């Protein structure tokens, strides 16, 4: 009923700050060199850049 | 109010909020609103307010 | 007394230099490179995030209706909704509804996070690398770094080497480099403050606790719902959070030149750009006498077997007689070739095996072995992989 | 809503232009400028002040010599007079004549009055403009500032100045911009320790208050006095003391093309040459429409008198059918003439005064008197004087 006011303030839960991370990056496919070229062929694993 | 988190506990007393669709859609004061999303976190963080 | 020369300048190569003068004995040296990060003369702009649009619990007049004024928000808006007929929940203003203005505002103040919680796009100038010379000059064996600028200092061991300036300004330092947490990704900005719905950087940022932080986010408000007036301001989506997972491939991860790109000392190093220019006042102390050398004569260098290839492998049997034992430095020409080894023992009476590189299968190996010169060469043996660590040609 | 103009190096002369909207008459929009800092890329090497030379007494190695080090004193000279029986001060302590060393050892460091005393010798490289646009557009007057570049979409007050970059190097900066603390002083040092006995900073300190720093000093000892003991270092001509004879009249006073040395980031007040761009974002709505304006027709020409000459100033008139009072604009589409005012108010029925000159050889007047344009004509006849601030064109 307000719109003028006088507000009171209270603090944020949980402040986000820097920690680590446990990535599973597992090993890659196999890797022939040939004639010219190499080759690896990538297996599935979670979905990897 | 924050060294005990109960002063600021004690200055707001809470109440409902415009709880839109509770059941199918039933609109009133909800009694457990949805504040604000405190999510800007690489840590997988939500936060519900 | 002062050589000079310039070598493949990415980290991963043996230079060295079998310098000596009259008198002064052959001065072989052995100088190698590590990491020179690029990190040119930038300037940040903006320091974008999401918004938050401060909401009041709005003022709706009961028996008239409510003043309007200037906000002066972030992105502050006051949408008085006039005949804001108030039929609230346990009871609003409207007993009168016909006198009754629903005034509500709503300022668009900044993500709280920002303290770390930012991104900057750093306009990128002109910047060098930044060279760690190891050096084994003579014996003496060490490793310093340096401004890697072609004027600046260099007292490897009390001798003089100045690291000359390379012509690679092909490096990862682009028009603009864009850094988040530990986000290398080459992204232009808007104008800082002209910012546009839908830009990774919508809402501008002088400073990481700058001043003002002007954007074009479009918190539409209008007339709410009728009696349980609602929070009616609908925000236009920021593109702060969307670019963040417009985020895409990483500055130094899709960085071409072969650069080691990295965070805030802003690393493009080891690149496979520019060589390694320098300047080598030669000390005295570093070759030996005229007849401080051991009496090496009769020398005859002869190949044993030759590589593809990677590094050094290929034998070449030196048959040194000698007076005294010492330092056979190797390097003459070999333009083509490589040496293994740097300094062999100047041996009495021993055919000397030197490991030594080269990519050419018919390599003549101008072999200025620490005695003499002659022209060994021969069949370098067919390579093996396609795979290895490093090569020498 | 975007108009396109060039205000030059000189700030302050009014950057008055009617703006053609189409349906309105020509606003003139009168610019003013305020500041342009030159401030280059720069980035400290040695702050160069006097070396310290410390050196307690030595040892009086008596009943033999004494055992001298060398631990690496960084003015560390060891005089060691061996074979020197100090004959001490009080008596023959050394009672060993012959049996007595003199040996002392002395070291040198950066001289501790670096921490307010540096002089920082800042690396050049590019820099920018600092901007401070005064607008009056319309009923708009204001004063705000705007970055140098044209990437700026200089943004405050319904307008924005997207401006071009100073398009040459006004050269506010040296290759070497050593900020001698209150001045510039171009001059090429040498390198982060790289420079030699006398060198313009003979301390190198690429750290600034970090604890190891190059030098090059005149480090020199001394072996004692006849019997009574003498600490015998004289050292070189000290070019820290050097540098404190090395401060010449600065750039800030050696500055050709009107340079104005500005403070510690060290950038250029009167920045005093270039062209530069403009693009007038401001909002068309706020210039007065042609039915939204007053009807001032009948253009005719008639002057009265102007000079050499000064601001412009000169005493003329045009004839104004006007449809009511107004306040309309009068400026000229032409560089001939400068106006000394620019927007005109006309109370209805009769002529304007215009208080405009420049230097009227084959000048003519192409005053758009705002409703209108008249080609008028001026032999500006010449003055006398040779002492004043401003021009004409």
């Amino acid at each position: 009923a307000d719109q003028t006011a006088r507000r009171g303030k209270v603090h944020v839960p949980f402040p986000l700050t820097n920690v680590t991370c446990r990535v599973p990056l597992a090993r890659a496919p196999d890797v022939t060199y040939g004639k010219k070229e190499v080759t690896l062929r990538l297996h599935p694993d979670h979905p990897t850049l | 109010s924050v060294t005990e988190h109960f002063n600021v506990y004690k200055a707001t007393r809470p109440y409902l909020a415009y709880c839109a669709d509770c059941g199918d859609g039933y609109f009133c004061y909800s009694p457990v609103a949805i504040e604000k999303i405190r999510d800007e976190a690489p840590d997988g963080m939500l936060k519900i307010q | 007394y002062e050589h000079t020369a310039t070598i493949p300048n990415v980290v991963g190569f043996p230079y060295k230099a079998h310098i000596e003068r009259n008198g002064f004995s052959p001065m072989t040296l052995q100088l190698e490179v590590v990491e020179t990060s690029w990190e040119p003369t930038l300037n940040l702009e903006y320091i974008t995030c999401e918004y938050k649009t401060v909401v009041p619990s709005p003022f709706i007049k009961c028996c008239g209706t409510s003043e309007c004024s200037s906000k002066e928000q972030p992105d502050y808006q006051c949408k008085v909704y006039t005949g804001v007929y108030p039929f609230m929940w346990g009871g609003a203003y409207c007993f009168c509804d016909s006198e009754n203005t629903q005034l509500s505002e709503a300022y668009v103040d900044r993500s709280d996070v920002c303290k770390h919680d930012h991104a900057s796009a750093y306009k990128a100038h002109t910047a060098s690398l930044k060279a760690t010379i190891r050096i084994s000059y003579g014996t003496i064996n060490q490793t310093t770094e340096a401004f890697v600028n072609g004027e600046h200092a260099v007292n490897v061991g009390g001798s003089k080497f100045i690291f000359g300036p390379i012509s690679t300004a092909w490096s990862p330092f682009d028009n603009k480099i864009v850094v988040y947490k530990d986000d290398v990704y080459n992204q232009d900005f808007p104008p800082y403050g002209s910012g546009q719905p839908g830009r990774f950087g919508d809402i501008q940022s002088r400073t990481v606790e700058s001043k003002d932080l002007y954007a074009n986010t479009a918190l539409k408000l209008s007339r709410p719902s009728p009696g349980v007036v609602h929070v009616p301001y609908t925000p236009t989506p920021s593109g702060f959070k969307y670019w963040l997972k417009e985020k895409g491939s990483s500055l130094n991860t899709k960085a071409p030149f072969g650069c080691k790109i990295k965070t805030n000392p802003v690393r493009a190093m080891d690149c496979a750009v520019g060589s390694i220019p320098v300047s080598m006042d030669i000390p005295d102390s570093a070759f030996t006498r005229v007849v401080d050398a051991p009496a090496v004569t009769d020398l005859s260098c002869q190949v044993v077997v030759c590589t593809h290839s990677s590094d050094f492998g290929g034998v070449a049997t030196l048959s040194y007689k000698t007076d005294k034992p010492g330092k056979c430095a190797v390097h003459s020409h070999s333009n083509v070739a490589t040496l293994q080894e740097a300094t062999v023992d100047v041996k009495e009476d021993g055919k000397v095996t030197v490991h030594f590189s080269t990519a050419s299968a018919s390599p003549a190996f101008k072999v200025s072995v620490c005695d003499a010169k002659t022209t060994c060469t021969a069949a370098c043996e067919p390579p093996k992989d396609h795979i290895v660590p490093y090569g020498a040609s």
